[PDB]
């Protein structure tokens, strides 16, 4: 049981960057749902219709 | 000239049976160890 808990703590250790990545991914999808897919321009680039 | 030898070997074969029981317990213990830990 001690090795099991130590393995779980290790799992929580290495997961720290991936949970942040998923936080950003879910944030992108949540903002995209909230806005309705309307993206405003925030970076300069001449665009064509 | 033989029965004494076969019983004097049985005197160690009892320990052999003990070691068989010990090894079987070890094998079951290892299987339980692996099954508990490594199968998420």
């Amino acid at each position: 049981v001690e090795l099991y808990r130590a393995l779980d703590a290790y799992r929580a250790r290495i997961a720290v960057e991936y949970v942040l990545i998923r936080a950003v991914r879910d944030e992108i999808y949540a903002v995209l749902r909230r806005d309705g897919g309307a993206l405003p321009q925030r970076f300069a680039c001449h665009v064509s219709r | 000239v033989l029965t004494q030898n076969v019983l004097s070997a049985l005197e160690i074969l009892r320990l052999v049976r003990l070691d068989l029981r010990q090894l079987a317990q070890s094998v079951q213990d290892t299987i339980q160890h692996m099954r508990f830990l490594y199968l998420l």
